[PDB]
This record gives C-alpha cells, structure tokens and sequence, in this order.
C-alpha cells in the first residue's frame, strides 16, 4: 500500500515509473487487530489474510 | 320486608329504592411499582464496529 496526494500513475514518467499502481480503498490495518470489539474490552474475533475479501 | 299486609295498622316506614344513592369516596392507590430497566440478555454483549 502506497499513498500519495499527486494524481500520477507509478508507471508514469512524472512518477517512480516502476510497478504497476492500484487504486486503494480505506487506510492500511496492521495484521493482528481489526477493530471494534466489546465494549468493555473483551475484543471480537478478527480478520486476516490478504486480498481476501471478508 | 316481606310485602305482608298489616290487620288494622299500614308498615309505612318500609318502601323500596328506585335509585341509588351517589357518595363521596376517601383515596385508593398511590402509583405503580419498580419496573425494569435495560436488557438484562443484552448485557456485555459483544459488538462489532471496526471500520473497513
């Protein structure tokens, strides 16, 4: 994941011009929590993976 | 009574009421009881809000 405020392709000259650049939804998560879990912490069961689509 | 017909003498201190008769009351109940408040199942439930 990669983020950046110039509307330049990674491939393009004006970019690195290196790999292929993907449109990126949402902010990166570190693998190990997902988030929301019980109120009073307790915590729910978390996602993994990647790609994978949940 | 018994609707018996006197001899001699008429039972004029006897007659039977056409209507009732309207009387003030004192108080009755105060209010209502404890009720419950919350769910009790719904306590330390585990709810899920992460984001995507």
């Amino acid at each position: 994941y990669r983020i950046g405020s110039y509307y330049i392709t990674e491939e393009d000259i004006n970019p690195g011009d290196s790999i292929s650049l993907g449109f990126g939804s949402w902010a990166k998560v570190t693998g190990v929590i997902m988030g929301t879990g019980v109120v009073n912490p307790d915590g729910s069961v978390p996602n993994a993976q990647r790609v994978e689509f949940q | 009574w018994y609707s018996p017909g006197g001899g001699y003498s008429q039972r004029t201190d006897n007659d039977t009421h056409t209507h009732t008769i309207s009387g003030s009351v004192s108080l009755g109940r105060d209010d209502i009881s404890r009720q419950p408040i919350n769910t009790l199942p719904p306590f330390r439930a585990a709810h899920i809000w992460r984001r995507i």
